[PDB]
C-alpha cells in the first residue's frame, strides 16, 4: 500500500535532518524571496 | 440496440488492480498520456508566455 | 513502565489532578517480591511498613499530585530567549538603517523645524487642545 | 437540584455500596473532583473504605492527596479533613501522603 | 535531575534581558534614526517668512 | 507511487497536508510583501519607487494572505485533516473532486505572480476599484491576470464549499445529528455556505470588469450609462462574508484549543455558539455598504447600514463570554496553543471594538481610508485569523505529524509575534485617528515616529516567523514521537493515534439512538 | 501530551546551526535585494 | 401509451450498492447505514456492538440531546462500560465473509 | 493639520466635527471598558487552581451576554444617528464650490458669478519655501470664506479620488459621472489640509488639499483678481 | 423675484448627496427653455434662473461636452 | 391559479406526454407563426454617433478590432457609421 | 490540642466568581467617573473655554500679520 | 474491507488535469486579448474537454459498472448538485443586479431614460416570447421523460428526452439568429452590456444544459439507466429547469420590463 507512520504520511522526507534543513531553507526561503526578486525585476525593467 | 451493461460490469469490476481510468483497456492510456501531454507541456508553454511577457518589447 | 505506539487504542495511564484514579495501573507486571505485596495488601495496610506503602502507591501511579503540579525555571528560558530574538530584531533594523535607508528629506534639518514650528503657531494648528494650545502666545513660549 | 445534605448522602451511599467494583471506585472519585466543592469528611471516609473493600491502599492515599488538591489556595482545608479523618485513618491504617513523604516535589 | 531551565534558565533570562536593552538602546539612539518628536517644550520656534 | 499518492491524491488527510504546505509558503510570501510596505514606510520619503510599486506590493500582500494563506489552510488545511475525522467519516463525499480544488491554487497563485512580474503590475488595492483597475489606468494585462487567479481560486473555493456542505450534512454517523457535531465542524459549514452564496457574485463583479476591459462593455463606465458604484456594491456583497468566512473557521478551532487546554469535556453554551455562528453568517451578508460610507449614498441607507453592522456585535460577544465561561473552573494547561488562543480572545476583541466604532458612519466619514480601518482589520486578521492559524498548527501538529513539537520554543516564538504585532498594528490607530491616509508610499513628516515604531513591529515579526520554520524543523529532526493524548473521549479526531492511518473509520463508529 | 524521547536527538549546537541556516535562508537573499535598490532604481 | 425495456435494480445493480439492496430485503444491515437502536446497557443486557475486527469505536450520547458525544474504544472481551454514564457495551466481532 | 506624535483627531474646525470628537470620546470609553472588563476576566478565569469541570447550565447567563452589549449598542446607536441626521439637515448655502479630481491634483471651480477655475497641485519637497509643509502644500490654495455654509461639489475626471479635510469632518468621494455634495462651515480663519483618499495610481500620495479661510471681503478680491 | 442670486438654492427634488440628476435637470431646463423662446418670438431672458442654477452646479467639463454634443446632434436628452 | 384544464391521482407519464403534444408543442407551433409573420426587413433608422453607443476603448481581439463579434452590416454600424 | 474547625468547602470558585465580578463592575464605574473627567469633560471645556470669547477677526489680522494667507497681505 | 456505504475513489489525475485546464483557459484569454494569440486558449479548451469527458466516464464506471453509487452515495450527489445550482444562481444574480442598478437609475450619457436613446430594442413578443414556450415546452417534455423512465418505459423516455434536445437547439439556433439580427451590439452601452453578457452566459448554460441532455440520451440508449436509479437523469433535468427559469427571469427583466 502506501507508507503509513510519522515521517511517511508526507511529500517530503525526514530521514536525513540536514538533507531536510536544505529543502526547507529552499522551499520557505524561495517563498520569502519571492517578492524582493519581483521588486528588483520591476525596477530594473523602468 | 441490445443491454450489453452486465459485459461492462464485468469488464471494470475484473480483478486486475487497474484504477478506474485505465480499467477499459489500452485506448484508456493512449487518451490519459494525450492528455496529460498536452496539459504538461501546455503549462511549460504557458511558462515561456510569462518570461517573454515580463520584459518589454523593441 | 514502557508504553508503545501500537498501544494507542487501549486504555492508558495519564498523571492529571483533575482524573485523580487514571484507568489502569502504572506498573502491571510485578516481579516475586511485587506480588507477596499485593498479598500483603489484602491484609491489615496498619502491618505494612512505610516502604511497602509508598511501594504499592509507585506501582499504581507514577508521579503524586505534589511531582505531577511542581513548577519549573522555563519562564526564565522563555522570557530570556524571547528578549534575545528581539534583541536581535534591532541589528536587523541597524542593519537595514546602514545599508538601505538614505538620508531623509532636508524638512528634518533642525533649522527647517524651527521654522516650520513658528509657521504651525503663526496659523494656530490645533490652538484648542493639540498644539498651539500648548504655547503662550503673550509670554512667547511654550506653556509651562 | 437537591440540598447540600441530599448531595453527600448519595455520595456517600455511592461509596458505601459493599460490592462497588473498581472501576464505580475511579468513577465516582474523578466525577466528584468535577464538582466545585472539597467533598465533605463523610464522603472521604467511605470511599477511603471502598478502597479498603478493593484492597487498595494505593488510591486511599490518591483521594487524600486530590482533597488538598480541590481546596486549592485554602490551606486550612484539607488539615481539618485529615483532623476529622483521623480515626478512620488509623482504623484502616492508612498513611497520609505526607506521612509517606510523597508531598515532596 | 536538573533540566535545562534550573540549569542555564537565569543566565538566559540574565543575558538576553541585557543583550535586547543594549541593542536597542543603541539602535533608538546611537544611528541616526528621526524619531520627530514633538517639538513642544524642545523647539525654538525661528522666523520663517 | 509517489505521483499517485500527491499529485493524484483521493484522500482527505494528504490533500489537506498538501493545503497546509501551499498555505505555508503563500505565508512566506505574504510576510515578504508586509516587510516590504513597512520598509517602504519606516522612514519618511521613498524607498522603492511611487505609489504604483508600491501599491503592487501592497495588492499582492493582501491578495496572498487572504486567498493564499488563510483559507487554504484553516479550510483546505485544518477542515481536511478534522472535518472527516471529528464525524466518523472515511473521507470527503467528492473525494477526487477535492483534489481540484487543491490543485486549482498553485495556478491561481501562478497567475497572481505573472500579473506583478507583466507590465508595472496590479497597483489596484484588492478591492481592484474602476476605473483605476479598467484598461486605460491599469492598460495592459495585470489587471486581467489577477482577474483570472480571483475566478480560478473562486472555483476551487465554490467545488470546496459544495464538498464541506455535502459531506457534513450526509456523512456523519446516522444517529448523530448536527447538534452532535463538533463547533469546528460548524464553523466549516457556515463558512461553506458564506462561500456558496458570495463566491459567484464576485465572479459575476470581476467577470464584468474583465468585459469592460476587453469587451468594450461599459457596466462600470458612465460614458456608457454604467457606474463605478456599481462594481463597489457586487465586491463588498463578497467581501464582507469574505471577513467572515476568514475568521469563522478560527472561531471554530478557538473554540476546540480553549476546551481542550482548559481540561473541559464541551465548551460552555454549545447551543449558543451556534446559534451564534449561524448568526453572525446571516447578518455577514446585508451589511456590506459600510464599506461604502463616503461614496455619497442616501442618510437613511447609511442609518440602515450603521444598525445592521452594529448588531453582529451582539452574537460575537456571546462567543467571546463563552469562550470566558469555558476557561471559567477549568484545569488551565499553559500549553502554546492556549497561549495563541488566549491572545486571539483579547486581540481579536479589541479588533472588534475597533470595527464597532467604524460601523458609525458619521465617525467613518473621518477614519474611512486611513490607518484606523488597517489598524481594525489587522486586530482580527494578525490577531485574530493568525493566531487560532497558529494556535491550532501547534495543537495539531502531532496528530498531523506524530511528532512533538518543543514546548519552549513553541512559547517563546508565540511571545516574540505577540510582542511584534502589537508593536506593528497599535500605533496604526493614531495614525488613522491623525488622518494618515491608506494606500500611501509616503506621508507628511507629522506621522513619522508611529510609522517608524510600526515598522520596527514588523521586523520582530519578521524574527517570529523565521523562528517558527526553525521550531517545525526541529520537531522533524529530532523525531520525539507521540505516545497519550488527554481528553481523546471528547476529541475524536485523536482517537486514531497520531498520524492516524491512511485509511480511518473504513468500520464505522457505533452510535446508537437510545 | 506523552512522548517518547527524541529517536534522532538535536544537541544545541545542531539546533544553532539549523537556526542560523534558518534565519540566513531569508535574510540574505532580501539584504542583497535591498543593498542593491539604488543600483536597480538609478538604472 | 406507455412499454418496457428499462432494466429493474434487480436486473442491473451491480457491487455495493447490489450488497446493500439485497441485505435490506432481508432486514441486515450489514454496511451500517441505519442507527442501532439501544438495550437498557445494563451488565446483563449490554448493548452488542457488532465488528468485522477485534475493535470498534463507540460514541456514546450519554442522555437524549447531549451536544457531546463520549467517544472510546470497545475491545473484544467483557463489556466495557462509557466513562461518562457507565452503560455498557460488548463486542461482537466476525465476518463479512458473511 | 497632524502635529508629531499626535494620538488623536486633529482639533475640529467645524461644528459638526467638534459633534464627532465628543461621539468619539463616548465611544471610546466604551470600547476601553469593554476590552478591560474582557481582559480582567480572562486574568480572573486563568488566575486559580479551583476546579468546576462538569456541565455548566448556560441560559440565565446568556440573557446577560445579549441584553447588555444590545442595550450598550443602544447607547452608542442613539448620539450617533443624531449626528448623522444633523448633517444631513437643509442649511442654506451661500456658495457652491466644486472639485474635480485628476491624476494627481485637483482642480477647483467657482461659477456662480463668473468662471473662476484652476488646478492645484502639491510644492514639490525640492521647491518648498523655508518653514512650509512636506507633501501638504499646494500652488493654489482653495481659498473660501470663514464663518460661512459652503456647499462643495466633488467629482473626478478620471479615476476615483476622494476629498478629505479631517479638522473639518469631511471626505466626499470623487467619482467620474457623479456629483457628490458636502457642506463645509469653519469656525475660524486658517489653513485647513487634507490629501487625496482614494488610491489613484502613482501619485496618490502627492495631491493634497488646503483650505485658505478668510472674511468675505478678502475671498471677493481673491475671486476676482483670479478670473 | 430673485436678484442678488448667491448660489442654486436646496431643491427638495434633490435631497440627497448625488446631485448629479440636479445639474442635468437645470441643463436640459435652461435648453429646453431657450429653445421655446426662440421658437415663439419670446425672450431668452426668462430662462435665466435654470441657467444660473446649471452654471453653479455643473461642473464645466459636462457643461462643455454636453454643449459640443449639442453642436454635434449627439445630445442624448431630449430637447 | 388550477389554471383552467383538470385531473391528478398519483402521478403520470401518460399525462405528462398528453400535456406535451396536447399543449407545449401547439404553443411552440402558434409562437412560431407569430413570429414567421412578424420577421423580414425592418427599417434600418438613421446612423447618429452617440458617444454611450458603439464604445471602443480597446480593440476587439478579432478582425480589425472594430467589428463586433457577430457583426451584421446591415443593421450593425460602425464608430464611423454604416459600412458600404 | 484545640481542633481546627470547620471551613467553607464548598462552592469556593462561584464564591470567588461572584466577588470579583462585583469588583470588576464597581470598578467599570469609577473608570467611567475618571474618564468623562480626564478626557470627555476636559475637552467640552476646553472648547468651551476656547470659544466663549473667541475674536475670528482679530485671528484673521493676526494670521495675516504673520503673512500666513495667500489672499490676504 | 469497509463496512460503511461510502465510496473510496481510486487516485486519479483528472483533478490535476482539470486544474492545468483551467490555467491554460486563462493565460490563454490573456494571450488572445493581450499578445494577439489563440494557441495556450485552444490548447487548454482542448485539455478541460479531454479532462470533462475522463472524469464523467469514470464516474459512469464507478456507478453504473461498478455498483460504488449506494443510497448514502446518490443522496450525497443530490446535495452536491443542488449546491451547485444555488452557486449558479447566485452568478446570475450578480448580472441582474447590475441590469436593475443601471436600468432603473440611467445616466445622463444614456439621456437619462431606459432604453437609453439610440437603442432600439427587439420586441418581446416576437422571437423572445417564441423562444419562451419553446424552453416552457421542453420543461414539459423533459417531465414526461422521467415519468417515462420511472414507469419503465425506455421507448417514450428516449422519445420525449429526443423531444427536449431538440427544443434546447431549437432555441439556441433562434437566439444566435437573434444575436446576428439585433441592431445593437455588446458595445452599445450598458444595455448591450448587460443585455449580451447575461443572455450570452445564459446561452452557454443551454448549451452545457442540451449537452448533459444528450450524454443522458446515449447512457439511456446504451442501457444505463434502471427504472429507480438515473441520478445523472435527475441532475440534468434539475439543471434544465435551473436554465428554463433563468430565461424566464430574463424574458420578464432585460426583455419585457427593461424594453
Ligand atoms: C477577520 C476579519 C474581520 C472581522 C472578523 C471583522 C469584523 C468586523 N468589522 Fe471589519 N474589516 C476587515 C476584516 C474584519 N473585520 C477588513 C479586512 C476590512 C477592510 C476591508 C478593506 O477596505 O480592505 C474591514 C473593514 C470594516 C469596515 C469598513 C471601514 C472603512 O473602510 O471605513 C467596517 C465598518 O463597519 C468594519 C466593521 C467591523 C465590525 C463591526 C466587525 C464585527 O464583526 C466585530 C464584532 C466583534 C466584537 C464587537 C468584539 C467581541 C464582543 C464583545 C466582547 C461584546 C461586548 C461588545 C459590544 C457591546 C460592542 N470593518
Ligand atoms: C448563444 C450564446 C453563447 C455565446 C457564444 C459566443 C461565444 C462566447 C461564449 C461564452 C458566452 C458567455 C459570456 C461571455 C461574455 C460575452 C459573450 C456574450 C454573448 C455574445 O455572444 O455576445 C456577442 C458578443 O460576443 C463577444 O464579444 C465574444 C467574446 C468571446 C470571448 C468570451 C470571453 C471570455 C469570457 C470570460 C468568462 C469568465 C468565466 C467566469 C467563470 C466564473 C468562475 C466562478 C454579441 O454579438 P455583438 O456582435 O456584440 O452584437 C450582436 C450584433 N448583431
Ligand atoms: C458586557 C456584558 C458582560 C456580562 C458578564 C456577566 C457575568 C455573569 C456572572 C455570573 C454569575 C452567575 C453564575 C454563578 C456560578 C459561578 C461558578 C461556580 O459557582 O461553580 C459552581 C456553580 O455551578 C452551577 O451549579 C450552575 C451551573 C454551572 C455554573 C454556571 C456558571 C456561569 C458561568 C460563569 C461565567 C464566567 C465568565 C463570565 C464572562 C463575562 C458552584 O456550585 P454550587 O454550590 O451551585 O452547587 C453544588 C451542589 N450542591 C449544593 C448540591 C452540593
Ligand atoms: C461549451 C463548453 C464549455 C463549458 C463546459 C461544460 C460543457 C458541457 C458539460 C455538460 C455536462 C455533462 C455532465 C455529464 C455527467 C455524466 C456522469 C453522470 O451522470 O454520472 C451520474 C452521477 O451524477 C453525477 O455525478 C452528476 C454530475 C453533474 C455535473 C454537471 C453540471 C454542469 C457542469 C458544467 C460546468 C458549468 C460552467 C458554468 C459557467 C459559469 C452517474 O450516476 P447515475 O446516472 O445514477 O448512473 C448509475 C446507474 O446506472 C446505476 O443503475
Ligand atoms: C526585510 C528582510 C531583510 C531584512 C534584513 C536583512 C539583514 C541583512 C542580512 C545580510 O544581507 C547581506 O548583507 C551584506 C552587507 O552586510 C550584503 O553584501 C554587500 O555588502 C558587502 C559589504 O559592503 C559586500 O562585501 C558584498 O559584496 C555586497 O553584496 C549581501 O549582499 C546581503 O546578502
Ligand atoms: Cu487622487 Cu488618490
Ligand atoms: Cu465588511
Ligand atoms: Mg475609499
Ligand atoms: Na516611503
Ligand atoms: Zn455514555
Amino acid at each position: 500500500h502506501y507508507e503509513e507512520g510519522p515521517g511517511k504520511n508526507i511529500p517530503f522526507s525526514v530521514e536525513n535532518k540536514w538533507r531536510l534543513l536544505a529543502m526547507m531553507t529552499l522551499f520557505f526561503g524561495s517563498g520569502f524571496a519571492a517578492p524582493f526578486f519581483i521588486v528588483r525585476h520591476q525596477l530594473l525593467k523602468k | 440496440f441490445e443491454n450489453r451493461v452486465a459485459e461492462k460490469q464485468k469488464l471494470f469490476q475484473e480483478d486486475n488492480g487497474l484504477p478506474v481510468h485505465l480499467k477499459g483497456g489500452a485506448t484508456d492510456n493512449i487518451l490519459y498520456r494525450v492528455t496529460m501531454t498536452l496539459c504538461l507541456g501546455g503549462t511549460l508553454y504557458s511558462l515561456y508566455c510569462l518570461g517573454w511577457a515580463s520584459f518589454p518589447h523593441k | 513502565s514502557v508504553v508503545k505506539s501500537e498501544d494507542y487504542a487501549l486504555p492508558s495511564y495519564v498523571d492529571r489532578r483533575d482524573y485523580p484514579l487514571p484507568d489502569v495501573a502504572h506498573v502491571k507486571n510485578l516481579s516475586a517480591s511485587q506480588k507477596a505485596l499485593k498479598e500483603k495488601e489484602k491484609a491489615s495496610w496498619s502491618s505494612l511498613s512505610i516502604d511497602e506503602k509508598v511501594e504499592l502507591y509507585r506501582l499504581k501511579f507514577k508521579e503524586s499530585f505534589a511531582e505531577m503540579n511542581r513548577s519549573t525555571n522555563e519562564w526564565k528560558t522563555v522570557v530570556g530567549a524571547a528578549m534575545f530574538f528581539i534583541g536581535f530584531t534591532a541589528l536587523l533594523l541597524i542593519w537595514e538603517k546602514h545599508y538601505v535607508y538614505g538620508p531623509i528629506p532636508h524638512t528634518f534639518e533642525e533649522e527647517w523645524v524651527a521654522k516650520q514650528t513658528k509657521r504651525m503657531l503663526d496659523m494656530k494648528v490645533a490652538p484648542i487642545q493639540g498644539f498651539s494650545a500648548k504655547w503662550d502666545y503673550d509670554k512667547n513660549e511654550w506653556k509651562k | 437540584h437537591e440540598t447540600d445534605e441530599e448531595f453527600d448522602a448519595r455520595w456517600v451511599t455511592y461509596f458505601n455500596k459493599p460490592d462497588i467494583d473498581a472501576w464505580e471506585l475511579r468513577k465516582g472519585m474523578n466525577t466528584l473532583v468535577g464538582y466545585d466543592l472539597v467533598p465533605e469528611p463523610k464522603i472521604i471516609d467511605a470511599a477511603l473504605r471502598a478502597c479498603r473493600r478493593l484492597n487498595d491502599f494505593a488510591s486511599a492515599v490518591r483521594i487524600l492527596e486530590v482533597v488538598k488538591d480541590k481546596a486549592g489556595p485554602h490551606k486550612e482545608i484539607y488539615p481539618y479533613v485529615i483532623q476529622e479523618l483521623r480515626p478512620t485513618l488509623n482504623e484502616l491504617g492508612i498513611s497520609t501522603p505526607e506521612e509517606l513523604g510523597l508531598d515532596k516535589v | 535531575a536538573p533540566d535545562f531551565h534550573d540549569k542555564y534558565g537565569n543566565a538566559v533570562l540574565a543575558s538576553g534581558a541585557t543583550f535586547c536593552v543594549a541593542v536597542w538602546v543603541y539602535m533608538a539612539t546611537q544611528i541616526g534614526i528621526e524619531w520627530n518628536p514633538s517639538p513642544v517644550g524642545r523647539v525654538t520656534p525661528k522666523e520663517w517668512r | 507511487m509517489f505521483i499517485n499518492r500527491w499529485l493524484f491524491s483521493t484522500n482527505h488527510k494528504d490533500i489537506g497536508t498538501l493545503y497546509l504546505l501551499f498555505g505555508a509558503w503563500a505565508g512566506m510570501v505574504g510576510t515578504a510583501l508586509s516587510l516590504l510596505i513597512r520598509a517602504e514606510l519606516g522612514q519618511p520619503g521613498t524607498l522603492l519607487g511611487d505609489d504604483q510599486i508600491y501599491n503592487v506590493v501592497v495588492t499582492a500582500h493582501a491578495f496572498v494572505m487572504i486567498f493564499f494563506m488563510v483559507m487554504p489552510i484553516m479550510i483546505g488545511g485544518f477542515g481536511n485533516w478534522l472535518v472527516p475525522l471529528m464525524i466518523g467519516a472515511p473521507d470527503m463525499a467528492f473525494p477526487r473532486m477535492n483534489n481540484m480544488s487543491f490543485w486549482l491554487l498553485p495556478p491561481s497563485f501562478l497567475l497572481l505572480l505573472a500579473s506583478s512580474m507583466v507590465e508595472a503590475g496590479a497597483g489596484t488595492g484588492w478591492t481592484v476599484y474602476p476605473p483605476l483597475a479598467g484598461n486605460l489606468a491599469h492598460a495592459g494585462a495585470s489587471v486581467d491576470l489577477t482577474i483570472f487567479s480571483l475566478h480560478l481560486a473562486g472555483v476551487s473555493s465554490i467545488l470546496g464549499a459544495i464538498n464541506f456542505i455535502t459531506t457534513i450534512i450526509n456523512m456523519k454517523p446516522p444517529a448523530m445529528s448536527q447538534y452532535q457535531t463538533p463547533l469546528f465542524v460548524w464553523s466549516v459549514m457556515i463558512t461553506a455556505v458564506l462561500l456558496l452564496l458570495s463566491l459567484p457574485v464576485l465572479a459575476a463583479g470581476i467577470t464584468m470588469l474583465l468585459t469592460d476591459r476587453n469587451l468594450n462593455t461599459t457596466f462600470f463606465d458612465p460614458a456608457g450609462g454604467g457606474d463605478p458604484i456599481l462594481y463597489q456594491h457586487l465586491f463588498w456583497f463578497f467581501g464582507h462574508p469574505e471577513v467572515y468566512i476568514l475568521i469563522l473557521p478560527g472561531f471554530g478551532m478557538i473554540s476546540h484549543i480553549v476546551t481542550y487546554y482548559s481540561g473541559k469535556k464541551e465548551p460552555f453554551g454549545y447551543m449558543g455558539m451556534v446559534w451564534a455562528m449561524m448568526s453572525i453568517g446571516f447578518l455577514g451578508f446585508i451589511v456590506w455598504a459600510h464599506h461604502m460610507f463616503t461614496v455619497g449614498m442616501d442618510v437613511d441607507t447609511r442609518a440602515y447600514f450603521t444598525s445592521a453592522t452594529m448588531i453582529i456585535a451582539i452574537p460575537t460577544g456571546v462567543k467571546v463570554f463563552s469562550w470566558l465561561a469555558t476557561l471559567h473552573g477549568g484545569n488551565i494547561k499553559w500549553s502554546p496553543a492556549m497561549m495563541w488562543a488566549l491572545g486571539f480572545i483579547f486581540l481579536f476583541t479589541v479588533g472588534g471594538l475597533t470595527g464597532i466604532v467604524l460601523a458609525n458612519s458619521s465617525l467613518d466619514i473621518v477614519l474611512h481610508d486611513t490607518y484606523y480601518v488597517v489598524a481594525h482589520f489587522h486586530y482580527v486578521l494578525s490577531m485574530g485569523a493568525v493566531f487560532a492559524i497558529m494556535g491550532g498548527f501547534v495543537h495539531w501538529f502531532p496528530l498531523f505529524s506524530g511528532y512533538t513539537l518543543n514546548d519552549t520554543w513553541a512559547k517563546i516564538h508565540f511571545a516574540i509575534m505577540f510582542v511584534g504585532v502589537n508593536m506593528t498594528f497599535f500605533p496604526q490607530h493614531f495614525l488613522g485617528l491623525s488622518g494618515m491616509p491608506r494606500r500611501y508610499s509616503d506621508y507628511p513628516d507629522a506621522y513619522t515616529m508611529w510609522n517608524t515604531i510600526s515598522s520596527m513591529g514588523s521586523f520582530i515579526s519578521l524574527t517570529a516567523v523565521m523562528l517558527m520554520v526553525f521550531i517545525i524543523w526541529e520537531a522533524f529532526a529530532s523525531k520525539r514521537e507521540v505516545l497519550t493524548v488527554d481528553l481523546t473521549t471528547t476529541n475524536l479526531e485523536w482517537l486514531n493515534g497520531c498520524p492516524p492511518p491512511y485509511h480511518t473509520f473504513e468500520e464505522p463508529t457505533y452510535v446508537n439512538l437510545k | 501530551i506523552t512522548a517518547k524521547p527524541a529517536k534522532t536527538p538535536t544537541s544545541p549546537k545542531e539546533q544553532a546551526i539549523g537556526l542560523s541556516v534558518t534565519f540566513l535562508s531569508f535574510l540574505l537573499p532580501a539584504g542583497w535585494v535591498l543593498y542593491h535598490l539604488d543600483n536597480y532604481k538609478k538604472s | 401509451a406507455s412499454g418496457g425495456g428499462v432494466p429493474t435494480d434487480e436486473e442491473q445493480a451491480t457491487g455495493l450498492e447490489r450488497e446493500v439492496m439485497l441485505a435490506a430485503r432481508k432486514g441486515q444491515d450489514p454496511y451500517n447505514i441505519l442507527a442501532p437502536k439501544a438495550t437498557s446497557g445494563t451488565k446483563e443486557d449490554p448493548n452488542l456492538v457488532p465488528s468485522i475486527t477485534n475493535k470498534r469505536i463507540v460514541g456514546c450520547i450519554c442522555e437524549e440531546d447531549n451536544s457531546t458525544v463520549i467517544w472510546f474504544w470497545l475491545h473484544k472481551g467483557e463489556a466495557q462500560r462509557c466513562p461518562s454514564c457507565g452503560t455498557h457495551y460488548k463486542l461482537v466481532p466476525h465476518q463479512l465473509a458473511h | 493639520m497632524a502635529y508629531p506624535m499626535q494620538l488623536g483627531f486633529q482639533d475640529a474646525t467645524s461644528p459638526i466635527m467638534e459633534e464627532l470628537l465628543h461621539f468619539h470620546d463616548h465611544t471610546l470609553m466604551i470600547v476601553f471598558l469593554i476590552s478591560s472588563l474582557v481582559l480582567y476576566i480572562i486574568s480572573l478565569m486563568l488566575t486559580t487552581k479551583l476546579t468546576h469541570t462538569s456541565t455548566m447550565d448556560a441560559q440565565e447567563v446568556e440573557t446577560i451576554w445579549t441584553i447588555l452589549p444590545a442595550i450598550i449598542l443602544i447607547l452608542i446607536a442613539l448620539p450617533s444617528l443624531r449626528i448623522l441626521y444633523m448633517m444631513d439637515e437643509i442649511n442654506n448655502p451661500s456658495l457652491t464650490v466644486k472639485t474635480m479630481g485628476h491624476q494627481w491634483y485637483w482642480s477647483y471651480e467657482y461659477t456662480d458669478y463668473e468662471d473662476l477655475s484652476f488646478d492645484s497641485y502639491m510644492i514639490p519637497t525640492s521647491e518648498l519655501k523655508p518653514g512650509e509643509l512636506r507633501l501638504l502644500e499646494v500652488d493654489n490654495r482653495v481659498v473660501l470664506p470663514m464663518e460661512m455654509t459652503i456647499r462643495m461639489l466633488v467629482s473626478s475626471e478620471d479615476v476615483l479620488h476622494s476629498w478629505a479635510v479631517p479638522s473639518l469632518g469631511l471626505k466626499t468621494d470623487a467619482i467620474p459621472g457623479r456629483l457628490n455634495q458636502t457642506t463645509l462651515m469653519s469656525s475660524r480663519p486658517g489653513l485647513y489640509y487634507g490629501q487625496c483618499s482614494e488610491i489613484c495610481g502613482s501619485n496618490h500620495s502627492f495631491m493634497p488639499i488646503v483650505l485658505e479661510l478668510v472674511p468675505l471681503k478678502y475671498f471677493e478680491k481673491w475671486s476676482a483678481s483670479m478670473l | 423675484k430673485i436678484k442678488n442670486y448667491q448660489t442654486a438654492p436646496f431643491d427638495s427634488r434633490f435631497p440627497n448627496q448625488n446631485q448629479t440628476r440636479n445639474c442635468w435637470q437645470n441643463y436640459l431646463d435652461f435648453h429646453r427653455c431657450e429653445k421655446a423662446m426662440t421658437a415663439k418670438g419670446g425672450d431668452v431672458s426668462v430662462c435665466e434662473w435654470y441657467r444660473r442654477v446649471y452654471k453653479s452646479l455643473c461642473p464645466i467639463s459636462w457643461v462643455s461636452t454636453w454643449d459640443d454634443r449639442r453642436a454635434e446632434g449627439t445630445f442624448p436628452g431630449k430637447i | 391559479a388550477s389554471a383552467a384544464k383538470g385531473d391528478h391521482g398519483g402521478t403520470g407519464a401518460r399525462t405528462w406526454r398528453f400535456l406535451t403534444f396536447g399543449l407545449a408543442l401547439p404553443s411552440v407551433a402558434l409562437c412560431t407563426l407569430n413570429s414567421w409573420l412578424h420577421s423580414g426587413h425592418r427599417e434600418r433608422p438613421a446612423f447618429i454617433p452617440y458617444h454611450h453607443l458603439r464604445i471602443r476603448t480597446k480593440p476587439f481581439s478579432w478582425g480589425d478590432g472594430n467589428h463586433t463579434f457577430f457583426h451584421n452590416p446591415r443593421v450593425n454600424p460602425l464608430p464611423t457609421g454604416y459600412e458600404k | 490540642s484545640t481542633a481546627l474547625a470547620k471551613p467553607q468547602m464548598r462552592g469556593l470558585l462561584a464564591r470567588r466568581l461572584r466577588f470579583h465580578i462585583v469588583g470588576a463592575f464597581m470598578v467599570s464605574l469609577g473608570f467611567a467617573t475618571f474618564y468623562k473627567f480626564a478626557v470627555a469633560e476636559k475637552r467640552k471645556k476646553a472648547y468651551a473655554d476656547f470659544y466663549r470669547n473667541y475674536d475670528s477677526m482679530k485671528d484673521f489680522e493676526e494670521m495675516r500679520k504673520a503673512g500666513i494667507f495667500q489672499s490676504a497681505k | 474491507h469497509q463496512t460503511h456505504a461510502y465510496h473510496m475513489v481510486n487516485p486519479s489525475p483528472w483533478p490535476l488535469t482539470g486544474a492545468l485546464s483551467a490555467l491554460l483557459m486563462t493565460s490563454g484569454l490573456t494571450m488572445w486579448f493581450h499578445f494577439n494569440s489563440m494557441t495556450l486558449l485552444m490548447i487548454g479548451l482542448t485539455t478541460n474537454m479531454l479532462t470533462m469527458y475522463q472524469w464523467w466516464r469514470d464516474v459512469i464506471r464507478e456507478s453504473t459498472f461498478q455498483g460504488h453509487h449506494t443510497p448514502a452515495v446518490q443522496k450525497g450527489l443530490r446535495y452536491g448538485m443542488i449546491l451547485f445550482i444555488i452557486s449558479e444562481v447566485l452568478f446570475f444574480t450578480g448580472f441582474f443586479w447590475a441590469f436593475y442598478h443601471s436600468s432603473l437609475a440611467p445616466t445622463p450619457e444614456l439621456g437619462g431614460c431606459w432604453p437609453p436613446t439610440g437603442i432600439h430594442p427587439l420586441n418581446p413578443l416576437e422571437v423572445p416570447l417564441l423562444n419562451t414556450s419553446v424552453l416552457l415546452a421542453s420543461g414539459v417534455s423533459i417531465t414526461w421523460a422521467h415519468h417515462s423512465l420511472m414507469e419503465g418505459d425506455r421507448k417514450h423516455m428516449l422519445q420525449a428526452l429526443f423531444i427536449t434536445i431538440t427544443l434546447g437547439v431549437y432555441f439556441t439556433l433562434l437566439q444566435a439568429s437573434e444575436y446576428y439580427e439585433a441592431p445593437f451590439t455588446i458595445s452599445d452601452g450598458v444595455y448591450g452590456s448587460t443585455f449580451f453578457v447575461a443572455t450570452g452566459f445564459h446561452g452557454l448554460h443551454v448549451i452545457i444544459g442540451s449537452t448533459f441532455l444528450i450524454v443522458c440520451f446515449f447512457r439511456q440508449l446504451k442501457f444505463h439507466f434502471t427504472s429507480n436509479h438515473h441520478f445523472g437523469f435527475e441532475a440534468a433535468a434539475w439543471y434544465w429547469h435551473f436554465v428554463d427559469v433563468v430565461w424566464l427571469f430574463l424574458y420578464v427583466s432585460i426583455y419585457w420590463w427593461g424594453s
